[PDB]
């Protein structure tokens, strides 16, 4: 196959995305939810996890590791503790607002997708680690949840299979730090959101010291999907090594922002000119897309030409796919400015424990904020370049490389920007 | 080198030699006391970028 993208409507998981159906229980079995579960409960968790890896399914977290061989780390014997699935629905991401719409409209698929998960590596219960911004979506997933308890459809003998799971929801309390796994795992027990380490990685030592999966909620509810259709249906959409589809949010500088679910390696100027309705001002005005939200490096309108929007192919564009985020930035944005704010808000929003990031985030956005009137000279440039080589591989977890890469995708493709800017600072400042 | 040419050209036969072109006390021709402020350069590993220290 050539070209990817220009997904039908039958072929869509995400069926009452825009929550145009009843999202409760009665809609919800008038849409393919909670069918013929109980077959997929019976068949044990290999057969699930050989349909999951079959489906080439990577993490639809970000960073796209193998879903099966994520979960098939936990189909290990227990020794005294039991096992733990947590759904991710924290979603602090800028730009990334589709596992919000997954609680608010899809509850139930989430609800099937966190019984067949806990089917699928015998996890005893399931922890939604929903945002505490999300309150309204919370109450909607509860009231969902009520119907999935009252269905005898969760809980005691679940879906009339011998197996007993129940499903949590433990709200936040506004911080995108707990969406990172380990420091949401330390956000359930009662703790700052400060991240561990790595290893013990949460299969090993997850919440509570229990063996514990975390997975976001997009990739929780397509699992009974890909249980249901198959693995090679889900797989033929993308390129190989590159499955499934994937829930886009194209916002920024368009006519109309919008979460759409398309197949995997769609472009992205496709993308934009067809769902989106393009740029305003169109293709014309363009300048630079934060191609996957904000911990990846932005890239330009002569790399957004051509460019693929799956994981590897964005990888050969230097840059990372991330949660599909799509920021559009026309001409008319000081694109300093911008970086600027969104390393502030990388500070803000910054645990504080280990060293680089804790006093590499502020420091780079006390340079930012010089940079955004120009206060400096060409040479703190590429000095603030070293300090993201400081910063990304000397952390614990990954938001050092968020606050780094879009330092380092700023610099990469804007180095004459920033100098123009610097030396007519000390032009009419002098 | 307030000295008398009579004494001027006894002292220049005397010595033989040509002493008021090399006077071996000083005057006005020499360096003053009150000095402009400098300002210092610095070195070579003033540097923002590819300055580690173990290199
Ligand atoms: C040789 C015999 C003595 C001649 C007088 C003498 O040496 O005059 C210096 C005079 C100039 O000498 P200089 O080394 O070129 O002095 C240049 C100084 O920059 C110019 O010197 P200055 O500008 O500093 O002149 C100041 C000086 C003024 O010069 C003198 O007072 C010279 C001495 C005069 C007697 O006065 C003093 O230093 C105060 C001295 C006070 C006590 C003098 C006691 C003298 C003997 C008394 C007993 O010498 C000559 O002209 C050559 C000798 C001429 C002899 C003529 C025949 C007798
Ligand atoms: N989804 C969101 O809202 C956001 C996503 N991101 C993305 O997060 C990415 C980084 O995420 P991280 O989880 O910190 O890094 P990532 O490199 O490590 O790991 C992703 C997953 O791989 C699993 N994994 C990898 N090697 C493993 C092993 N040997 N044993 C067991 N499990 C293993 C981890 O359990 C983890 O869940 C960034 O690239 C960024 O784009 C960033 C901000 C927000
Ligand atoms: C700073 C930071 C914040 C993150 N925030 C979220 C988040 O809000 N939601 C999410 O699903 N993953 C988030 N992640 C990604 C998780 O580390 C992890 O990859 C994901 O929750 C589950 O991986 P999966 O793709 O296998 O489901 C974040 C990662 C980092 C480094
Ligand atoms: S680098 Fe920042 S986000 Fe990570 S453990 Fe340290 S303080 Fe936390």
């Amino acid at each position: 196959k050539t070209s990817f993208g220009s997904l039908k409507d039958e072929d869509r998981i995400f069926t009452n995305l825009y929550g145009r159906h009843d999202w409760r229980l009665k809609g919800a079995q008038s849409r393919g939810d909670w069918y013929k579960t109980k077959e997929i409960l019976l068949k044990g968790p290999d057969w699930i996890l050989g349909e999951v890896k079959t489906s080439g399914l990577r993490g639809r977290g970000g960073a796209g590791f193998p879903t099966g061989l994520k979960w098939s780390f936990m189909n290990k014997p227990s020794d005294g503790r039991p096992k733990y699935l947590v759904v991710n629905a924290d979603e602090g991401e800028p730009g990334t607002c589709k596992d919000r719409e997954i609680i608010r409209h899809d509850p139930h698929k989430l609800v099937e997708g966190c019984l067949v998960g806990g089917r699928a590596m015998g996890a005893r219960a399931a922890y939604i680690y929903i945002r505490g911004e999300f309150y309204n979506e919370a109450s909607n997933l509860q009231v969902a949840i009520r119907e999935a308890y009252e269905a005898g459809l969760i809980g005691k003998n679940a879906c009339g299979s011998g197996y007993d799971f129940d499903v949590f929801v433990v709200r936040g309390a506004g911080a995108y730090i707990c969406g990172e796994e380990t420091a949401l795992i330390e956000s359930i027990e009662g703790k700052q959101g400060k991240p561990r380490l790595k290893p013990p990685f949460p299969a090993d030592v997850g919440v509570f010291g229990c063996p514990t999966t975390v997975a976001n909620v997009e990739t929780v509810a397509v699992s009974p999907t890909i249980c249901r259709r198959g693995g090679a249906w889900f797989a033929s959409f993308g390129r190989e090594r590159n499955s499934g589809t994937k829930l886009f949010n194209i916002s920024g500088h368009v006519n109309n922002p919008c979460t759409v679910e398309e197949e995997m390696s769609v472009p992205l100027k496709e993308l934009i000119e067809k769902h989106a309705g393009g740029v305003t001002g169109g293709w014309d005005n363009l300048l630079a897309v934060i191609p996957g939200g904000s911990s990846t490096p932005l890239i330009p309108k002569s790399v957004c030409e051509t460019v693929l929007m799956d994981f590897d192919a964005l990888i050969q564009a230097q840059t990372g796919l991330g949660t599909a985020a799509v920021i559009v930035m026309d001409r008319s944005t000081d694109i300093v400015k911008a970086i600027a704010r969104l390393i502030e808000f990388y500070k803000h929003e910054s645990c504080g424990q280990c060293t680089p990031c804790r006093e590499g985030v502020d420091w780079m956005n006390k340079v930012m904020a010089r940079f955004v009137r120009g206060d400096a000279r060409p040479a703190e440039i590429d000095s603030l370049w070293e300090i993201s080589k400081q910063i990304e591989g000397h952390t614990i977890c990954a938001l050092g490389d968020g606050a780094a890469w879009p330092v380092q995708g700023l610099i990469r493709h804007f180095r004459p920007e920033l100098e123009e800017r610097m030396q007519r600072f000390a032009q009419q400042h002098q | 080198a307030s000295a008398t040419r009579l004494i001027q050209g006894l002292r220049n036969w005397a010595s033989g030699r040509d002493l008021q072109a090399k006077l071996q006390l000083r005057y006005q021709e020499i360096s003053k006391r009150t000095q402009p402020p400098p300002k210092l350069p610095v070195g070579p590993s003033h540097r923002l970028s590819n300055n580690y220290y173990c290199a």
